[PDB]
């Protein structure tokens, strides 16, 4: 069949979150409340294109974002973070009932220092929109034509032509 | 023989049977046959004697071995299809294993061993529900399953049915082997015709139901089990040896009789298709089968068997059975070949 | 792995447990048992009873097995026709063992 | 450092069954106005050491074996099933952690029957082999009630792990709202390790009377490793205590503690009635235990549902 | 496919040829049959589990549970054998040919 | 009705007890209003993304962000 | 006969498991849903005939996504031709393809 | 060799079916599918099905075959050259398509049969914060109504043959 | 007790899914360009 | 056992005796062995030994039976000139009638095995030359 088309390591090459499950873990809210439309964007070009192939770039652009969190982090508020990030990291179930005290200093300190809003429960968890410049593509699947349907019945049910037919039968 | 457990049990044998008929997934085809099958196991223990044990231990023991063959065919048609539509199969060991799963189920020779030995061991109620109700859901499952049948497979288990099924009926003296071969012979002869048009073979199926129940109702009201006792009825009802004389003489398909209608028609579907010694063999096994037909005319009504003296007590009292449905489906085995073209109500 | 790490060691700690009560004590040079029950020498009575109630805890485990998803079911969205369905099986299971009950089952071993 | 925690798992039982038998011979000594074992050593603690090696020093019973193998799988089985079981349990955390760790323990625990089945087709006495079956029935049947009751407590809790319902028995403990089924979950510990006031494993010949005495004690390291199993299954899932996530061993001691008590009441219990017989309790489970344990089901699957209460899942 | 496919229809033949030319009694036919219920279990849950088919998880259990009944009414069957001719075996099973 | 009722408490407490259990089980769910609390609190767990969906240009029952007050909130289990 | 009592009275009783690529909870998608779909939409109201003459080369492509046969033997003979290549070692595998590479995040 | 590790199962789960495929005896042949049934349902738990290898252990193995040895103990009374020939004709077909599987990785019975070890069909995607198999058991409350009813009725009928027809009379 | 303690485990989560909902998108960027990098890696050695 | 009757089919008639020979006595042996391992699966052998007698008796006797047959008819054939003539066919019929009859100990049922085995080799080559089809497809 067709060669199958793939970018090479030169569009792959970016810098990376070498970061712990932990450390995602305890700032994720601010992350989503922050860099909240490059995700969006890049997440919509991946569902509606099904293909990594066409969405790489975007992906860099909430690759970059996502950094500029992080900075905005470690410039200002790092201690709390680390604080936080730890307590969360001692627990091996990650729960986040057990580190209270320390999320609520974190959000104290990001909220007098940049003022980051946590957000509410069902806030993360409803769909919102996104205003993208990419064209819709018509062929998502790869599909050629349908084959062409048969034709349908017309016509008024005319009676039987000369009966049944069978042999002797005219009824 | 609890009258509440036993209407439970046949609506569970009639919802068994109609959720293979109504459904649209394998896994319900095979839940109405297991549902069937186990709820038929009491109709078979009804009169409680070891004979009737040893026929259930038999029918119990082959149709699970059919059912088995039938996941490995489903399991087999999952792996290359991906899907459970009740269609044609997408494998040839698929087609195949289940043509031989539903040839065990039917009773189709060689896989006919079970027949002639089960129905001669239980009660005629339950041989007549055995030969008649529990033909009716693999009969469907072969319809909806016809694109991917092989037609070399089914014809040769067709014509060895047939064959097999005369031959065997040629000898047997018993009412109930000779009912059994007899089924199996039409079994043979109205599978042979599926893939060609199986509107015959809807009708073919239609017209040995109630023909066998028919001779199966004749069977319990004169109370006769072998040849013997039912030359003797000739003194209690000279009416019922009319009957049966008339509808064994229509069971062997000769005119102008409803047996004619079916086979007939089925050779009408086979000089269609560009094949004429098939339908010439299968009308000699026929007539093998009208032979044995002959031959228990001959015992019951054409002659006078002696009798013996306590036929005079017997002719101080009335059949007091419930005779049902026997007039009915009498008139519709006899005369019903004028209206040979309502088969066209099973396309 | 972990796990069948730990099986095998248990199972192996059990064969040696085994092996010296079979044949540590095989050292000794005590003595050979020639030794030449109730039963004399009747056949084992069938008691159908015991068959009966083995039977019945197999149809009772099988559905068992059936209404066994419950916790695992209980976040789906549809949750009317879950309670339905659990109440109808557990009636069903009520239903069975009050036949068990009336037709002699629970007799001569209740 | 895995094999060192299954050692360390494997002979503390070993130890705690040897010393469940001193402690229970000085207990129904001391219940009954005697005195236990006090002459070996300090207070007897070197009893169960005498035990040990008395009983694997001595001769075999001779028993004309019908299938050696058999003969010879029956007690590694036993303890297999005994030994291997102890894994899930969370103290505070278990050695190996399913998901479905309480499934699992069912699962063997409904299995472990054919230990008792083994060794009634060893011996080719007739009797015997009936005494293994009306065992196994009872064991069977009394299986049957615990998957109900122990179905309705995780529904309670709506997860299958063991690690889970610690967290669940955090506020109140589960005896408070489940006390019917505690009850019935107490009969059924009582009950399904073939013990006194039900105890027909002794009554009249046992299921291992031409069993060896190495086979024997074999058996009954098994039978008292399945007691400590479900006796600190119960204190674990009905009497759950306080787990510090930073400060653990509050909690090994406490469960330790409820554990310790548990089987001092099974002791206890087994020193205050007298047997029951077979068909009294087969009536027990199957005309009075059985329809009761299903309302309980009815009503603690029904309850979450009317009461906005239904337990998350993860 | 894969070889534990292969694998699983070789045992499904190993239990078919071993419930048919059988010698001993009903008890074996019985195991057999319990062969082709683990064969056929064993290649459905690994079919559904490979192929990532999420509601016909409700195949395999169903798939032991309808049969399993049927299972039990096999054993009263025997029982009814060994309520009649004390032994349960197959060559007292020719009553009916005559 | 009523000597009926004592009569099978007094021969089987067990029997009408689980009767009793059984019928209460049976009425309460419907006639306890908390169900829907339930059923709301069922359908509102995200289990999955909540996917975004293309602006075409007139949709005002949807936000841009997460923190926008148009949209479904979960405040009422907050509350409760 | 195949009566059809579900399309009669319009109740469902089995047609979502009937297919692969049905509604499933939470939307969990299998590994040829996308395969299956376009068989589908090929394959309807046109008959059995003209789909397995007209519509086979998305059977064909939904059967290599079920079954992986051609991914079998290309595989196969990659690894057949490494084996070789190490046997008369004209080749070397890269530090990439041995686990000491600094793997991406 | 390890990589293979369910494929082994799958080859000792073919052995453990001829330790019971010449059937000497009712009660070792349950021994030897008992053993079957055990790496039968290792063969499921290392494709990550939990839920249906303890279904395997709860019912199938702890729960049924106990009933199977409870009924063949009913009978049996206690104390072949075929048997052991066909035990060696199966152990010569088993080892043949051992070394057949294991030198050309590819064989011919029905189909086209590969011998190429099973680790290449898995899936490295996530379903998230629950398991598919699990939920997909958990769906049949919500969605199997007619399933469940067929399955609840066929049980009850079940109970219903095992009360009449054992009766005797 | 356990219907209030039941309430507050389904709020955590709900808590949990959000941050998990959340943190996802990164995770599925990583995850597309490693299986790129492997494809691409596979797909030169494959030509070479 | 397909091709091997295209095999049979796939030599010329009176051609060449040998490979025809060869291909009936291999379709004769086939046709023996089923048939003997149907008798010792229905009626139960006394012995190994007296098992393997019957089944060798039947299947030399039906190797017996296609080996005459394909030489009488390739002789014939090649005798009268005219591959396309069912006498050759008929002769060899007969050929295997008479030694079927010489192998059971008979004569009357030799003649019978005469005129049933040629009628019903002529009717085989009827359905070679005009066509016929037993095993019809569906046409309609």
């Amino acid at each position: 069949p067709g060669i199958v088309e793939l970018p090479s390591l030169e569009d792959l090459k970016v810098q990376e979150v070498k970061v712990s499950s932990s450390v995602l873990k305890a700032a994720a809210h601010h992350y989503g409340a922050q860099c909240d439309k490059p995700n969006k964007e890049f997440m919509l070009c991946r569902w509606e294109e099904k293909d990594p192939r066409r969405c790489l770039e975007e992906g860099k652009l909430v690759n970059q974002c996502a950094l500029e969190f992080f900075r905005q982090i470690k410039r200002h508020c790092a201690e709390p973070f680390t604080e936080y990030w730890t307590c969360i990291d001692y627990s091996g179930l990650q729960l986040f009932r057990r580190c209270r005290k320390e999320q609520a200093q974190f959000d104290k300190c990001v909220l007098d220092k940049l003022g980051w809003v946590r957000p509410d429960l069902g806030e993360l968890s409803k769909v919102t929109k996104v205003k993208t410049d990419r064209p819709l593509p018509e062929n998502p699947y790869h599909s050629r034509a349908r084959p062409e349907p048969n034709p349908e019945v017309e016509g008024d049910l005319k009676p039987a032509r000369h009966g049944s037919r069978l042999f002797f039968w005219t009824m | 023989m609890n009258p509440i457990i036993l209407i439970i049990i046949l609506m569970t044998v009639m919802l068994g049977t109609i959720i293979v008929m109504i459904s649209t997934h394998w896994l319900l085809i095979w839940i109405g046959f297991e549902m069937n099958m186990l709820a038929i196991i009491p109709i078979m223990m009804k009169k409680h004697n070891p004979r009737a044990t040893e026929a259930s231990t038999k029918y119990f023991l082959t149709q699970s071995t059919a059912s088995m063959l039938l996941m490995m065919a489903i399991i087999i048609n999952l792996m290359f299809s991906g899907q459970w539509t009740v269609m044609k199969l997408f494998n040839p060991m698929a087609s195949m294993l289940m043509t031989m799963a539903l040839a065990m189920k039917l009773g189709m020779a060689p896989f006919h061993f079970w027949v002639p030995e089960v129905t001669q061991g239980i009660p005629l109620s339950s041989g007549l529900i055995l030969l008649t109700w529990q033909k009716l859901a693999p009969m469907s499952v072969l319809y909806q399953i016809l694109p991917s049948i092989n037609l070399d497979l089914i014809l040769t288990l067709s014509i060895l049915s047939i064959t097999i099924g005369g031959w065997g009926g040629l000898n047997q003296t018993q009412l109930r082997k000779i009912m059994a071969y007899s089924s199996i012979a039409h079994m043979g002869w109205m599978t042979a015709v599926l893939l060609y048009n199986p509107t015959m073979t809807l009708l073919n199926l239609i017209i040995y139901i109630i023909m066998t129940s028919t001779m199966f109702t004749l069977f319990m009201a004169n109370s006769t089990t072998t040849t013997l006792s039912l030359s003797h009825t000739w003194n209690k009802a000279p009416i019922m040896t009319i009957l049966v004389l008339i509808t064994l003489l229509s069971m062997g398909g000769l005119p102008p009789l409803s047996g004619f209608m079916p086979k007939w028609m089925i050779i009408q579907e086979m000089t269609k298709n560009d094949s004429i010694i098939l339908p010439t063999l299968m009308a000699i096994t026929a007539l093998l089968n009208l032979y044995f037909y002959m031959r228990l005319t001959y015992s019951t009504a054409l002659t006078m068997f002696p009798s013996t003296n306590n036929m005079k007590m017997k002719w101080q009292f009335p059949t007091t059975k419930r005779m049902t449905l026997l007039p009915t489906m009498t008139v519709l085995s006899t005369m019903l070949l004028p209206l040979t073209p309502i088969l066209s109500i099973l396309e | 792995m972990n796990l069948m790490i730990t099986l095998l060691t248990n199972f192996t700690l059990a064969t040696l447990l085994v092996t010296i009560a079979f044949w540590l004590p095989q050292l000794n040079v005590y003595s050979e048992k020639t030794s030449p029950d109730p039963m004399g020498s009747a056949r084992l009575p069938f008691s159908m009873k015991f068959f009966l109630v083995a039977i019945t805890f197999l149809l009772f485990d099988l559905e068992i097995a059936l209404l066994l998803p419950l916790p695992w079911a209980s976040q789906t969205t549809n949750l009317n026709t879950m309670l339905t369905m659990a109440l109808l099986l557990i009636f069903l299971l009520a239903v069975s063992l009050a036949y068990e009950w009336t037709q002699k089952g629970l007799e001569w071993t209740e | 450092m895995f094999m060192i925690n299954v050692l360390t798992l494997i002979i503390p039982i070993l130890l705690a069954v040897a010393f469940l038998t001193l402690v229970e011979r000085k207990v129904l000594g001391y219940m009954q106005f005697r005195k236990g074992p006090n002459v070996v050593g300090p207070y007897g603690l070197l009893q169960p050491i005498a035990d040990a090696i008395k009983l694997f020093i001595k001769e075999p019973l001779r028993p004309a074996t019908s299938s050696i193998s058999m003969f010879i799988l029956a007690p590694i089985l036993a303890l297999t099933l005994a030994l291997t079981m102890w894994i899930p349990l969370p103290m505070p955390y278990p050695l190996i952690n399913m998901n479905l760790g309480v499934l699992f323990m069912l699962a063997m625990s409904s299995l472990a029957v054919y230990s008792i089945l083994w060794s009634g087709w060893a011996s080719n006495s007739k009797y015997a082999l009936i005494g293994a079956l009306r065992a196994v029935a009872q064991t069977i049947s009394y299986e049957v009630t615990l998957a109900i009751i122990l179905l309705s407590v995780l529904l309670m809790n709506g997860s299958f792990t063991l690690s889970t319902l610690i967290i669940t028995q955090e506020q109140v403990w589960l005896i408070f709202p489940a006390w019917p089924l505690a009850m019935m979950w107490f009969i059924s510990t009582l009950a399904e390790t073939n013990r006194a006031p039900f105890d027909l494993t002794e009554g009249e010949s046992g299921f291992n009377v031409e069993y060896a005495a190495g086979p024997f004690a074999l058996f009954f390291m098994a039978e008292y490793a399945n007691i400590i199993m479900m006796n600190i299954f119960t204190t674990t899932l009905f009497l759950g205590a306080f787990h510090n996530p930073y400060m653990p061993e509050l909690y090994t001691i406490n469960f330790t503690i409820k554990s310790l008590l548990l089987s001092i009441t099974f002791l206890w219990i087994r020193a205050s009635y007298p047997r029951f017989r077979y068909d009294q309790l087969m009536h027990l489970l199957w005309k009075n235990f059985l329809p009761l344990t299903l309302a309980l089901c009815m009503w603690h699957v029904s309850l979450p549902i009317l009461l906005s209460s239904i337990p998350p899942q993860t | 496919m894969s070889l534990v496919y292969m694998n699983i229809m070789m045992a499904f033949t190993v239990s078919l040829t071993g419930l048919l030319m059988y010698r001993s009694h009903l008890m074996s036919s019985l195991l057999c049959l319990e062969g082709m219920m683990l064969s056929l279990f064993i290649l459905a849950t690994l079919m559904i589990l490979n192929s990532h088919f999420t509601l016909a998880s409700m195949m395999p259990i169903i798939l032991l549970v309808f049969a399993a009944c049927e299972a039990a009414l096999g054993l009263s069957l025997l029982v009814m054998v060994s309520n009649t001719y004390g032994t349960d075996y197959v060559q007292n099973l020719n009553l009916l040919q005559c | 009705v009523a000597a009926f009722l004592k009569n099978v408490w007094a021969k089987e407490p067990v029997l009408v007890a689980s009767f009793a259990i059984a019928g209460l089980a049976v009425i309460l769910p419907t006639l306890s209003p908390y169900t829907k609390y339930s059923l709301m609190i069922n359908r509102a767990t995200p289990y999955n993304y909540p996917v975004p969906l293309r602006d075409d240009g007139n949709m005002p029952d949807v936000p841009s962000h997460p923190q926008d007050p148009q949209g479904p909130s979960l405040e009422w289990l907050k509350r409760l | 006969p195949f009566f059809d009592v579900q399309k009669k009275l319009g109740v469902d009783l089995d047609h979502w498991m009937t297919i692969q690529s049905a509604e499933q909870p939470h939307r969990i998608p299998a590994r040829c849903h996308a395969f299956e779909k376009e068989w589908i939409e090929c394959a309807h109201g046109i008959g059995s005939i003209r789909a397995e003459k007209e519509c086979k080369i998305e059977f064909e492509d939904f059967r290599e996504c079920l079954l992986r046969q051609k991914t079998m033997k290309r595989l196969n003979a990659i690894k057949r031709q490494r084996d070789k290549l190490i046997k008369e070692g004209k080749y070397t595998p890269p530090p990439h393809h041995s686990g000491q590479e600094d793997l991406r995040p | 060799m390890m990589t293979y590790i369910v494929f082994i199962l799958s080859i000792i789960f073919v052995m453990g079916f001829v330790g019971f495929s010449s059937k000497p005896s009712p009660i070792y042949g349950g021994l030897g599918l008992i053993v079957s049934g055990g790496v039968g349902c290792g063969i499921v738990l290392n494709f990550g099905g939990s839920f249906l290898g303890l279904m395997v252990f709860l019912i199938y193995l702890g729960g049924m075959m106990v009933v199977f040895g409870y009924t063949t103990a009913m009978a049996t009374e206690q104390y072949n050259k075929v048997v052991l020939g066909t035990f060696i004709t199966g152990l010569l077909m088993e080892f043949l398509m051992v070394y057949y599987v294991l030198k050309d990785k590819e064989v011919e019975i029905v189909f086209k049969f590969n011998g190429m070890g099973d680790w290449v069909i898995y899936d490295t995607g996530d379903s998230g914060f629950f398991s598919e198999e699990a939920m997909g058991i958990a769906a049949l409350y919500s969605y199997g109504t007619w399933l469940v009813i067929v399955t609840g009725w066929s049980l009850l009928i079940g109970v219903v043959v095992i009360m009449e027809i054992t009766r005797g009379n | 007790s356990m219907m209030r303690w039941n309430r507050e485990r389904r709020r955590l989560q709900i808590e949990d899914f959000e941050a998990r909902i959340a943190l996802m998108p990164l995770l599925q960027a990583e995850k597309d360009r490693r299986v790129l990098q492997m494809l691409r890696e596979n797909l030169e050695e494959e030509a070479t | 056992a397909k091709t091997l009757l295209h095999q049979y089919w796939d030599i010329p008639e009176g051609t060449e005796c040998h490979r025809k020979t060869y291909a009936a006595t291999s379709i004769g042996g086939a046709s023996g062995l089923v048939v003997s391992a149907y008798s010792v699966a229905l009626k139960t052998p006394t012995s190994f030994l007296e098992g393997v007698a019957r089944t060798g008796r039947y299947t030399f006797t039906a190797a017996a039976i296609g080996a005459i047959f394909g030489l009488t008819s390739c002789i014939s054939a090649q005798v009268r000139e005219k591959p396309d003539d069912p006498l050759n066919y008929l002769i060899g019929g007969c050929a295997g009638g008479l030694t079927l009859g010489a192998r059971t100990r008979s004569y009357g049922i030799g003649a019978a095995a005469c005129a049933y085995m040629g009628l019903t080799a002529a009717l085989v080559k009827m359905g070679q030359l005009e066509g016929w089809k037993v095993f019809a497809e569906p046409k309609v």
